[PDB]
């Protein structure tokens, strides 16, 4: 049993053009619509970003119509799979291994909420163990059909060439591999090792564009002073237009730096969400004859988990 | 954002004014009329008199809506607000939490199966 | 089932035809593309009626009013105003270029994989189990009818993995032990039709004692005289 | 209800949805009727009448006198019917139209400019008659060129949507519209 960490997602944001230039200045206001329309663009362009980040999450998760549920008697065949089915003690819906991957991991500036909460996400990814378990492959072309669970395992090594008489024969022995591979899972995440690196850099990089957006709004560029209003209290109407001129020109292209390189960092989420959109149809959905694709080995199986912004999967 | 008065010494502390954002939910204009308006997270005591106080107002996370009415239904989502939350003309405007499918469940045991007997292209 | 399959495709076809030809706009995929680029272009139209702080947004006034001592200082905002609204849009173009042509990309492995073969990937060529499909194009598109095999009707039945016989386990060569109470059949797994369980269709493996849920039957013998 | 649209410019378009910033009659605003004191003139007025009872208009804070058919104030000029009074950078702006309030929608053409500037505070007439704001619109042109719809952009939030995409049919969904920030209210 293995591990592969994706992303999927990124934090929404929206900035609005004129109170980060100038915020509280009537004659600035007059001296931005001198520039036409560069206001317009940069807003429809994090708005398109906005809502690409809340079709990524869809398509990776919503992809069975029905919500199955699992039957309180909890009885496979010899496997244990109470490390990733939910128990409703906790304060959510979430399972133990989710919780291990929960805890490892203004001048114009809006961050906008998601869709879908992380109450609705964590009940997408208890169907797909629920229909996964009790039903085969049967729930992704059509209505779910119930079949044992040792039967169903039987015939997943009837793909990788393996007959199935050897099952029957090792049926306890693969049981308690099976089940020592995923305790090992639950220690090598919630020790001190940190596996979830891929995930942390979609964030840090998000803080670090931040972080330098704000900080040019000390920068004189050039003019007297980078107080905006203290240019206005020491100056002539006629004097004080030369000194925003450089101010306003200044800080429009640090929007422009900003707004194109989340553009180009937005593009390659796309290229990763539709990955793991893939892996969620060929990986859970069905057996897999990609070499290398669904884990390293012969391919059996697939359960998936969720995270902060991504997904997980536990290739068996 | 912290600042000691000059005068009488007593420290003070500074924080910016309101700046929210406006959103006017529409249906088709060959179907009505009527708008729903949400601010941008503005917790609804700080605010056109219909789409400023009366009835209708409705506390999300999203911000704060005013002119759909909170319902206990869970459909299908027809308009995106934020945080789980649809909004849908049916006559008036109505907001909900959004569902996400049909209730369904299988009936497991250890000796049983259930074949087809019937097929379908589609 | 020949005739039965044959007209439920032609029924099949005839409703595509007709959420078609209703007003029902499908197109979206395709219509966003024109948008953008018409949007695109009507923006960078308009950048051209701005001043960028100068004395007129024409530069035939600026020139028949004013001496090339300082005239120049008025064309030179206009000209650095203009570039940028220039490399703004090339920068642009160059973004959704990119975009473009992953979706080239996925509709040529789409061509060469469902229609000129049969696909084993699931939902991929359609959701369902795939059979075939039939490409038609589309102003600055394609459009793919990808033909299905979706299963229904399904029906209980009570299953076992093996079958004892004299001290030994029987397997099938590929389907299940089914019953309907009384009988047991061996039947494939996707469309319902029982057969009798003979040594042409079942495999011999080890004795009987190791299996977990092996049922008693009787082997039917097919050399009978 | 729907009254009072001229046409701001000398410039002829077609087919096209221009927005203009400038002086006019808001929608649905309530107007004195009068079945007769010196009005003031705020910063442009609305008139319209019903057979020879109008005659003309006394204007000043010299003195403006209009019959119909001139005096000065020092220039002369001699040369259900709707007219728009503007005192515009120190000329003084007449438009009209005369068809047989009403519910439909007439524009109002252009009749005269002059070229006085003068001070005028308050107005009254010479003998029903029927008695502007900054605004904003988004005028709809035709193929022969005359205005048949226009939408005031500060009515109704549904206004604002359709002046915000330029447009007069608005499909669902959710669109962002204004800014809003609360003022500071004294100074310490
Ligand atoms: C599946 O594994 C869990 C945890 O590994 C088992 O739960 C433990 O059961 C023992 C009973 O022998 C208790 O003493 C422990 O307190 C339980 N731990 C937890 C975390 O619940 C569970 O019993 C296993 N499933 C089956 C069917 O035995
Ligand atoms: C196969 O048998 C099962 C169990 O008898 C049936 O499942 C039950 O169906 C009834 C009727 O819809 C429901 O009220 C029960 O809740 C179901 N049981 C469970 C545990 O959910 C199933 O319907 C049968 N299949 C068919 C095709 O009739
Ligand atoms: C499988 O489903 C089809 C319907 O899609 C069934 O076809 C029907 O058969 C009955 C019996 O002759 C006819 O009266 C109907 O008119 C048929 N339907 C159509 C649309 O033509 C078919 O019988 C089903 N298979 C079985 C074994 O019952
Ligand atoms: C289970 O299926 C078997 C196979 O068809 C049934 O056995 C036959 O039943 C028919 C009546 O429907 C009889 O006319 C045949 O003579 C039976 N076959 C034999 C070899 O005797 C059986 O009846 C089915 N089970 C039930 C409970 O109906
Ligand atoms: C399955 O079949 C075997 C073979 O007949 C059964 O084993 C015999 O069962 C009889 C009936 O009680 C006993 O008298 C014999 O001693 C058994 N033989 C052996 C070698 O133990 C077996 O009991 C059957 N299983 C079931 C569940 O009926
Ligand atoms: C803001 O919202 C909270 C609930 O989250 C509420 O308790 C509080 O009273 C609100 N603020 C005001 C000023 O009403
Ligand atoms: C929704 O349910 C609550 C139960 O606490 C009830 O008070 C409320 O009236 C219900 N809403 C409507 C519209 O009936
Ligand atoms: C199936 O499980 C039940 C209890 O869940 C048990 O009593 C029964 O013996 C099992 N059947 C088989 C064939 O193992
Ligand atoms: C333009 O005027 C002509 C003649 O008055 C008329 O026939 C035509 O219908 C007009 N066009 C429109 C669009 O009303």
């Amino acid at each position: 049993v293995t591990t592969e960490i994706l992303p999927v997602s990124m934090t929404k944001t929206s900035v609005d053009c004129t109170m980060y230039i100038c915020g509280d200045s009537t004659e600035c206001s007059n001296l931005l619509l001198q520039y036409g329309s560069f206001c317009t663009q940069l807003n429809r362009a994090l708005t398109g970003i906005a809502v690409e980040q809340d079709k990524n999450t869809q398509e990776v998760f919503a992809q069975v119509k029905q919500i199955y549920k699992t039957p309180p008697i909890k009885d496979f065949g010899g496997f244990n799979f109470s490390q990733i089915l939910p128990d409703p003690s906790k304060p959510s819906k979430r399972s133990f291994i989710e919780d291990l991957l929960f805890n490892k991991v203004f001048n114009g500036l809006t961050v906008l909420p998601p869709l879908l909460t992380d109450e609705m996400i964590a009940q997408y990814t208890s169907a797909l163990l629920a229909g996964t378990i009790t039903s085969g492959w049967t729930f992704g072309a059509g209505a779910a059909l119930q079949i044992p669970f040792a039967m169903q395992m039987a015939y997943r090594f009837n793909g990788i060439g393996v007959t199935q008489n050897v099952l029957y024969e090792n049926q306890k022995l693969i049981a308690n591999q099976f089940n020592s591979a995923i305790g090992k899972i639950q220690d090598s995440l919630s020790s001190t090792a940190s596996a979830l690196g891929k995930l942390q850099d979609v964030v840090n990089q998000n803080a670090q564009a931040l972080n330098t957006l704000v900080k040019q709004l000390s920068s004189n560029f050039g003019a007297i002073s980078s107080v905006l209003n203290d240019i206005l209290s020491r100056l002539d109407p006629p004097e004080a237009e030369v000194q925003i001129d450089r101010l306003i020109t200044g800080r429009l292209q640090s929007l422009q730096t900003y707004v194109t390189q989340q553009l180009i960092r937005a593009a390659e989420i796309r290229a990763s969400a539709n990955l793991a959109a893939t892996k969620m149809s060929e990986c859970v959905l069905g057996q897999s004859k990609r070499v290398d694709f669904c884990g390293k080995g012969y391919h059996l199986m697939s359960f998936p988990q969720s995270a902060p912004h991504g997904v997980v999967f536990l290739h068996v | 954002d912290a600042v000691r008065d000059p005068q009488t010494l007593e420290i003070l502390d500074i924080t910016p004014c309101s700046f929210g954002g406006v959103s006017v939910i529409t249906p088709g204009t060959n179907t009505s009329n009527q708008v729903a308006v949400l601010y941008q997270d503005v917790n609804c005591t700080e605010v056109w008199r219909v789409y400023s106080t009366g009835s209708n107002v409705f506390q999300t996370r999203a911000g704060c809506l005013i002119g759909a009415e909170h319902v206990n239904n869970s459909y299908e989502c027809d308009i995106p607000i934020g945080a789980g939350i649809c909004a849908s003309y049916q006559q008036s405007i109505i907001a909900y939490t959004m569902s996400l499918g049909a209730e369904n469940s299988v009936a497991y045991s250890n000796n049983s199966i259930a074949i087809p007997t019937n097929f379908t292209i589609s | 089932n020949q005739k039965l399959i044959a007209n439920q495709f032609n029924s099949a076809i005839g409703k595509i035809q007709d959420s078609l030809s209703s007003t029902a706009s499908a197109l979206g995929k395709l219509q966003d593309v024109v948008n953008q680029n018409a949007q695109a272009l009507n923006t960078l139209v308009k950048q051209l009626s701005s001043n960028f702080g100068a004395i007129s947004s024409v530069l035939n006034d600026i020139l028949s009013r004013l001496d090339p001592p300082e005239a120049e200082v008025q064309i030179d905002r206009l000209i650095t105003g203009r570039l940028q609204s220039l490399q703004t849009y090339v920068t642009q173009q160059l973004i959704r270029a990119a975009e473009i042509r992953a979706s080239a990309n996925l509709a040529a492995t789409k061509m060469s994989e469902c229609v000129l073969g049969q696909s084993k990937r699931v939902d991929f060529c359609g959701k369902g189990y795939h059979l075939m499909s039939f490409p038609q194009s589309a102003p600055h598109g394609v459009v793919f009818l990808h033909v299905t095999y979706v299963p229904a009707q399904e029906k209980n039945f009570t299953t076992a993995p093996a079958i004892c016989h004299d001290g030994k386990a029987h397997f099938p060569r590929e389907g299940v032990f089914v019953s309907n109470g009384t009988h047991w059949f061996v039947t494939q797994r996707n469309f319902y039709e029982p057969q009798i369980i003979t040594t042409d269709n079942t495999f011999v493996s080890g004795n009987c004692d190791v299996v977990i849920g092996i049922v008693n039957n009787t082997v039917y013998d097919p050399l009978q005289p | 209800f729907t009254r009072g649209v001229y046409y701001p410019d000398k410039v002829f378009r077609s087919s096209v949805l221009h927005s203009t910033q400038d002086l006019f009659l808001p929608f649905f605003s309530n107007v004195t009727w009068f079945h007769n004191p010196v009005l003031p003139f705020n910063d442009g007025v609305y008139f319209a009448s019903t057979s020879n009872i109008i005659r003309g208009w006394i204007f000043g804070t010299q003195s403006l006198l209009i019959v119909n058919v001139v005096i000065k104030v020092t220039f002369e000029y001699v040369s259900l019917r709707e007219f728009v009074f503007k005192n515009i950078d120190g000329y003084f702006k007449i438009y009209s139209k005369h068809t047989p309030l009403p519910q439909g929608f007439s524009a109002l053409e252009p009749l005269v400019d002059l070229p006085i500037g003068i001070n005028i505070t308050r107005f009254q007439t010479l003998l029903a008659y029927y008695v502007l704001q900054p605004r904003t619109f988004l005028l709809k042109y035709n193929e022969n060129g005359t205005i048949t719809d226009a939408v005031d952009c500060a009515l109704d939030p549904l206004s604002e949507t359709k002046c915000t995409l330029k447009s007069f049919t608005v499909e669902k969904g959710i669109y962002q519209t204004s800014n809003f920030r609360v003022q500071p209210t004294e100074s310490i």
